[PDB]
RNA sequence: AAUUGUUGAAAGGGAAGGGCAUUUGAUCAGACAU
RNA sequence: AAUACUGCCAGCUGGGACUGAGGACUGCGACGUAAGUCAAGGAUGCUGGCAUAAUGGUUAUAUGCCGCCCGUCUUGAAACACGGACCAAGGAGUCUAACGUCUAUGCGAGUGUUUGGGUGUAAAACCCAUACGCGUAAUGAAAGUGAACGUAGGUUGGGGCCUCGCAAGAGGUGCACAAUCGACCGAUCCUGAUGUCUUCGGAUGGAUUUGAGUAAGAGCAUAGCUGUUGGGACCCGAAAGAU
RNA sequence: AAUAUGUAAGAAGUCCUUGUUACUUAAUUGAACGUGGACAUUUGAAUGAAGAGCUUUUAGUGGGCCAUUUUUGGUAAGCAG
RNA sequence: CCCUGAAAAUGGAUGGCGCUCAAGCGUGUUACCUAUACUCUACCGUCAGGGUUGAUAUGAUGCCCUGACGAGUAGGCAGGC
C-alpha cells in the first residue's frame, strides 16, 4: 500500500468539514442559549412592567445523585435507585422530569440530592467526567469520533451535541442519557456545608429537592 | 384506544404528517403569564391561637 | 538437570522509549530577581552573606558576586530558590556579563579512581573578579551604607517572622 | 485417583466439608430404605410412586425359556440377509427366486410390523408374525411361511 | 461500595474449546477460530461452537437423517455439515449422492456414503472447500431421546419414567400408581 | 492512554469543541448585554412593599 | 525438639508476646568497577 | 450611580503536595501559506554528591497508636463455658458390590477379548470361537396383542444455509429444541363384519380414559470428580445382650 | 382511608374479504382456527436492562437473634408469640 | 433553666481531667480533624468483550488491547505447594 497520500488527504479533508460542521452547530447552540435566557429574562421584564408576573415553565430535566451509602436501604427504594443507575454513594444521573419520574425522585427522597442543574453544571460535568457506554463498556468522551460513532444515528455528532440534547430535552433525551455513564462524582470540596447531611434539604439538611441549589453542590463534588 | 390509534394513524398517513401515537405522561407545564386585573395578591398571614372549647 | 529449561525466553533486545513530547521551554524567572538586586544566600558555603545578582546563565541558574572586595565571595553561580530576592536594587549596567556563561565555570573533573583527595584559583578567573568587583564598588558607593550592608551577613532573629519579614 | 479428590482439598478444613451444625453422624436416618411408610414418605411417593403393595397373580417356577421370544421388525428384516447377497437380491425382484429368511435360525421369535421393507418378494419363516407384518409381507409380494 | 444488582465475576457458562485433550480436534478448533475471527459467515461461528460439545450433547446423526434432510426442496446439492458423528442406518435402502462432512464416520455409514456415490468429507476439507460455508446445511441428532433424559423432571403427575433397576410387575407398579392400591400418582 | 481534562488544558479542549477558539476571541463569556430601561407597575410595587 | 549449663549481646516501675512507622546498635546482598 | 448577594466567563495569574503508568510510527488537534513546530493517544532536560552499609533488607531495642486466647457448641465466647503444662513421632471421608448426574475416550444398532481356549521373552503383552449381559419394542395382573392414511403429519418460533438486494429487509429451506393439534402400538370401556365345531372369530368405527410407548434408532464398554445404599464405613466412645 | 395489592398499555395485534367444522344458530347466525391483503420507523406509557431463556446434579441448612414501625398474652421483663 | 420531691450497700465515674458571660443548656454561620467510604493513578487477580498465522524466541493453553469488579462462616468449584 504504497499510496498513503490519497488517504491522509481524504481523511483530512472529511475530518476539516466535520469540524466546520460542529463548528457551525455550536455556534448555532451558543446562539440558541443566549436567544433563549434573554427571552425568559424579557418576558420577566415586561410582565412586571404590564403589571402581571411571569411564572417560568417547569424545569424539564433533574440532576439526581445518591447521597446514601448501599446499606440498609428498603426494597422500593433501592430498586428505583437501580433503575436510575445510582449504585455507587456519589453516582448521579440525569433524569427527565414528568409524573413518573417526580415519583420515582419522591419515593428516594431521602437517598439522593437532586435539582436542577445548569448549562455550565452540565457542561462542566460532561467535559471533565464524561463517559460513554460503548459495547456495554465505559468508554471516556475523549473525541467527537466516539459519540459520533454510537450516537451518529440519533444526530449527535459531537460533545456539544450531546450537551444540548442534555439540557434541552429533546427527541433523544432517552438514548443520549442512557448512553452517558452514570458519573462518579467526588465528595464536595468544602464539605457539604452542613453539620448533619441525612435531613431534608428543606428541614436544615442535604438531601432532597435543593433546585437551583444543585449547582455549587455538583460543582464542588466534580 | 387500539382502534382510536387506528384512525388517528390513517388520518395522520393520509394528511403526510407524524402520527405521535404514544401516551406521554404529565409533563410539567409550560411558562405562562397571570395578569393582575381584578386579582390583585391577598396578603395571607398565620392565624394566633384560640381555643374553641 | 537440576532445573528444567523454561519453555519460554523473553526477548533479549531493548525496546526504543517512544518519542516524548517535553519540549524545553526557557525558564521564567520571578519579577523579584531584576538583575542588579541584592540578593541573600540561604544555602551553601556562603549562606546568610549578601550578593548581587548579575546576570541569568544559559542554564536556570543566577551568576552572583560579593562583589568580592566586600565580604568576600567570588564570582559563582547559585540557583533562584536558593536566594531571596530583597529590595535594595543596585545600578548594573557599569558591568560587562557577557564573557561569563556556563562553560565558564567549567570543573575540571577527576576521575574515581584517585581516591588521593586528602590534600591554585585560575589567574584569569581572578583578573574577571578583580574587575568586575572593582566596576560595582563605584556603584556601590552612590548610596551610604550599601558597602557596609554588603559586608554584613543576614540573620533571623528572635521574634522575626519570614512570612511578615518584608526584603 | 486419591491425589484428585475432594478429601485431599478438605485437608486443613475443620468440619472436612460435612458442616458444623449438623456434623457427619453416623446414620441419623436410620439405615438402607428405614421408614418408607414414614419420614422418607415424601421421597418414596415422590420418585417411587409405585413401590409398596402388591398387583397381580403370582407365577410359581416362572421359567423365562418359554416366554423367549424376541421381536424383529420390518425395516430390521433385511439385515438377516448377508450384505452382498442383500443388493443382489433387491435388484432381482423375483418371485421365482425371493430369498428365504430364516428369523428363527438367526434367533429372533416374532415378526413385527414397524417400518416399511422394499417391494420385492421374500419367503419369511418365523415362530410368529404379527397381523400387519403378514399383511405387510404379503403385499410386498413374499410369504410368511410358520416354523417351529 | 457497588449496590451489585448482578452475580460478580460469573462465568459466562458458555464451553470455550474443547475439554478434551484430542491433539486433532484441538488443530480444528484452531482452524474454526481463526475462520470466525476474520470471516463474517455465522457458520464459521456455529461450527467452531459446535466442536466444544460434549458426547452427549453431540448426538449421533443417521444417514436416514441425513437422506430426509436432503429431502428437503432446493437443497439436493447442499454439503451437509455434522460436527459430529455419522451412523449406519439399515432401515433405508435408497440413499442419494452428497457431500456428507463429520468428524467421525462408523463404517457402516462411510460405505453406504462412498457407495451411494458421494464422497465423505472431513471439517478441514470442509474449511479448504468452503471457508465462509457456502451451500452449506447443518444437521444435528436429537438430544431429548437419550436414557438419562426421561427420567428428568420426574414427580407426580408428571409421568417421567422412573429410575427403576430392574423392570416388572412387581417394581414400582404397587399403590401409587393404580387407582385401586392407595393412589394414581 | 490517559484521560486529559478539557477544562484545565486549553489544546484538548480546543480539539473537543472547535468554537472554543471564536469564543475566546469574541469574549463571548462576559457579553455586555445591552441596556434596556423598563419600569415595574406601581401595583406591582406596591404589592411587594405591601404588610 | 521440648528442657538445661556456660559464654556473648539486648531489654526489663504489677505479665510476655503481636501489627503499622521510624530512630538506635549489629549484620547483609546487588551495582556502578560496567 | 455605586456596592453587597447570587450566578457566568471555552478570563488571567502565583504558591504547595502526590503521581511519571506506556515504550519505533500510526489517532485527534493547535500554531504556522509552507517546511516544520507544539503543553496534541502517560517525563523529559540540566546539574551535584556518593559509588559504599550511604540508600535499602533482616534482626534486637526504644518510642507513638492500636493489639483479650486459640479450637468448639452456640443467637451470642476473652469469658467466671469446655480441651489445651511443653515437645517429637503416629493420628482420622478409605476400599469394595451395586448405582444416579456430568465429563473424556473407543466402537456405534451395535457393544463387552481376559468364563475359557491359543500363545507367550510368562501373574505381563498379543490373538480368538461359542454364548451370555445391555441395547435395537412397548404395554397388560395375565391370557396375549404389538408400533407409516400421509413427503413419518399440521400449525407457531426457530440457529444456519439458499435466492434477490450496497444495506435495510423480503422470500424459500428450515436439523436440534419448545408449545399445540392429530396418526399408530398397548391397556380399560364401548360398537359388534365376513363367517360359523352355533359358539367360537373379532372386521370396522369411537372414548374430558392412561403407558415408564412409535412417530428415519443411541446404546454398550472403560476411566474420572461428585453423590447414594450395604458393608467396621471419617476417627474414638456407652449403660447393655449372647456363647 | 394511607401504605400495600390484581390486570392491561399490541406483532402471539388490529382492520377488510372468505375458507374448515361432526360444535352452535331459525338462518354462514355465531364460536374457534385459518387463506389472502393493509399497517411503520412513535410497533402503541416511563425508567433500567449489568445479556435473555432453559436443564441436570449436588453441598450446607432446617436451634436463630436484634432495631424502627403495626401488634397479642403479661403489671412488667435484657419475657414469650 | 435551676431547686425540693430524690433512700443502698467495696471507692468511682458527662470516659477522665476538669469546666461557671463555660469546656453547661437552646439556636445560627463559618473554619477545621479523619474511615478499609468517594474521586484520580499504579500494581495484583477475576470476569466479560475483542485483536493477532507472519516465518515465528518456538508455545494460539501464547502475545496483546478495552471495561468493570474484588467483604464473607457452613458449603461448592477451580488453580496450585
Amino acid at each position: 500500500a504504497e499510496q498513503v497520500a490519497a488517504e491522509r488527504a481524504a481523511r483530512k479533508a472529511a475530518n476539516k468539514e466535520k469540524r466546520a460542521i460542529i463548528l457551525e452547530r455550536n455556534a448555532a447552540y451558543q446562539k440558541e442559549y443566549e436567544t433563549a435566557e434573554r427571552n425568559i429574562i424579557q418576558a420577566k421584564r415586561d410582565a412586571k412592567a404590564a403589571g402581571s408576573y411571569y411564572v417560568e415553565a417547569q424545569h424539564k430535566l433533574v440532576f439526581v445523585v445518591r447521597i446514601k451509602g448501599i446499606n440498609k436501604i428498603p426494597p422500593k427504594p433501592r430498586k428505583v435507585l437501580q433503575l436510575l443507575r445510582l449504585t455507587r454513594i456519589n453516582s448521579g444521573t440525569f433524569v427527565k422530569v414528568t409524573k413518573a419520574t417526580l415519583e420515582l425522585l419522591k419515593l428516594i427522597e431521602p437517598y439522593v440530592a437532586y435539582g436542577y442543574p445548569s448549562y455550565s453544571t452540565i457542561r462542566q460535568l460532561v467535559y471533565k467526567r464524561g463517559f460513554g457506554k460503548i459495547n456495554k463498556q465505559r468508554v471516556p468522551l475523549s473525541d467527537n469520533a466516539i459519540i459520533e460513532a454510537n450516537l451518529g444515528k440519533y444526530g449527535i455528532l459531537s460533545i456539544d451535541d450531546l450537551i444540548h440534547e442534555i439540557i434541552t430535552v429533546g427527541p433523544h433525551f432517552k438514548q443520549a442519557n442512557n448512553f452517558l455513564w452514570p458519573f462518579k462524582l467526588s465528595n464536595p470540596s468544602g464539605g457539604w456545608g452542613v453539620p448533619r447531611k441525612f435531613k431534608h434539604f428543606i428541614q436544615g439538611g442535604s438531601f432532597g429537592n435543593r433546585e437551583e441549589f444543585i449547582n455549587k453542590l455538583v460543582k464542588s463534588m466534580n | 384506544r387500539v382502534k382510536a390509534n387506528a384512525a388517528k394513524r390513517a388520518e395522520a398517513k393520509a394528511q403526510g404528517v407524524a402520527v405521535q401515537l404514544k401516551r406521554q405522561p404529565a409533563q410539567p407545564r409550560e411558562s405562562r403569564i397571570v395578569s393582575t386585573e381584578g386579582n390583585v395578591p391577598q396578603t395571607l398571614a398565620p392565624v394566633p391561637y384560640e381555643t374553641f372549647i | 538437570t537440576a532445573q528444567q529449561a523454561p519453555k519460554w525466553y523473553p526477548s533479549e533486545d531493548v525496546a526504543a522509549p517512544k518519542k516524548t513530547r517535553k519540549a524545553v521551554r526557557p525558564q521564567k524567572l520571578r519579577a523579584s530577581l531584576v538583575p542588579g538586586t541584592v540578593l541573600i544566600l540561604l544555602a551553601g558555603r556562603f549562606r546568610g552573606k549578601r550578593v548581587v545578582y548579575l546576570k541569568h546563565l544559559e542554564d536556570n541558574t543566577l551568576l552572583v558576586t560579593g562583589p568580592f572586595k566586600v565580604n568576600g565571595v567570588p564570582l559563582r553561580r547559585v540557583n533562584a530558590r536558593y536566594v531571596i530576592a530583597t529590595s535594595t536594587k543596585v545600578s548594573v549596567e557599569g558591568v560587562n556579563v557577557e564573557k561569563f556563561n556556563v562553560e565558564y565555570f567549567a570543573k575540571e573533573k577527576l576521575t574515581k579512581k584517585e581516591k588521593k583527595e586528602a590534600k591554585e584559583i585560575k589567574t584569569e578567573r581572578v583578573e574577571d573578579q578583580k574587575v568586575v568587583d572593582k566596576a560595582l564598588l563605584a556603584e556601590i558607593k552612590k548610596t551610604p551604607l550599601l558597602k557596609q550592608y554588603l559586608s554584613a551577613s543576614f540573620s533571623l532573629k528572635n521574634g522575626d517572622k519570614p512570612h511578615l519579614l518584608k526584603f | 485417583p486419591s491425589r484428585f479428590t475432594k478429601t485431599r482439598k478438605h485437608r486443613g478444613h475443620v468440619s472436612a466439608g460435612k458442616g458444623r451444625i449438623g456434623k457427619h453422624r453416623k446414620h441419623p436416618g436410620g439405615r438402607g430404605m428405614a421408614g418408607g411408610q414414614h419420614h422418607h414418605r415424601i421421597n418414596m411417593d415422590k420418585y417411587h410412586p409405585g413401590y409398596f403393595g402388591k398387583v397381580g397373580m403370582r407365577y410359581f417356577h416362572k421359567q423365562q425359556a418359554h416366554f423367549w421370544k424376541p421381536v424383529l421388525n420390518l425395516d430390521k428384516l433385511w439385515t438377516l440377509i448377508p450384505e452382498d447377497k442383500r443388493d443382489q437380491y433387491l435388484k432381482s425382484a423375483s418371485k421365482e427366486t425371493a430369498p428365504v429368511i430364516d428369523t428363527l435360525a438367526a434367533g429372533y421369535g416374532k415378526i413385527l410390523g414397524k417400518g416399511r421393507i422394499p417391494n420385492v418378494p421374500v419367503i419369511v419363516k418365523a415362530r410368529f408374525v404379527s397381523k400387519l407384518a403378514e399383511e405387510k409381507i404379503r403385499a410386498a409380494g413374499g410369504v410368511v411361511e410358520l416354523i417351529a | 461500595g457497588i449496590d451489585h444488582t448482578s452475580k460478580q465475576h460469573k462465568r459466562s457458562g458458555h464451553r470455550t474449546a474443547p475439554k478434551s485433550d484430542n491433539v486433532y480436534l484441538k488443530l480444528l478448533v484452531k482452524l474454526y477460530t481463526f475462520l470466525a475471527r476474520r470471516t463474517d459467515a455465522p457458520f464459521n461461528k456455529v461450527v467452531l461452537k459446535a466442536l466444544f460439545l460434549s458426547k452427549i450433547n453431540r448426538p449421533p446423526v443417521s444417514v436416514s437423517r441425513i437422506a430426509r434432510a436432503l429431502k428437503q426442496e432446493g437443497a439436493a446439492n447442499k454439503t451437509v455439515v455434522v460436527v459430529g458423528t455419522v451412523t449406519d442406518d439399515a432401515r433405508i435402502f435408497e440413499f442419494p449422492k452428497t457431500t456428507v462432512a463429520a468428524l467421525r464416520f462408523t463404517a457402516g455409514a462411510r460405505a453406504k456414503i462412498v457407495k451411494a456415490g458421494g464422497e465423505c468429507i472431513t471439517l478441514d476439507q470442509l474449511a479448504v472447500r468452503a471457508p465462509k460455508g457456502q451451500n452449506t446445511l447443518i444437521l444435528r441428532g436429537p438430544r431429548n431421546s437419550r436414557e438419562a433424559v426421561r427420567h428428568f423432571g420426574m414427580g407426580p403427575h408428571k409421568g417421567k419414567a422412573p429410575r427403576i433397576l430392574s423392570t416388572g410387575r412387581k417394581f414400582e407398579r404397587a399403590r401409587g400408581r393404580r387407582r385401586s392400591k392407595g393412589f394414581k400418582v | 492512554v490517559l484521560k486529559k481534562n478539557p477544562l484545565k488544558n486549553k489544546q484538548v479542549l480546543l480539539r473537543l469543541n472547535p468554537y472554543a477558539k471564536v469564543f475566546a476571541a469574541e469574549k463571548l463569556g462576559s457579553k455586555k448585554a445591552e441596556k434596556t430601561g423598563t419600569k415595574p407597575a406601581a401595583v406591582f410595587t406596591e404589592t411587594l412593599k405591601h404588610d
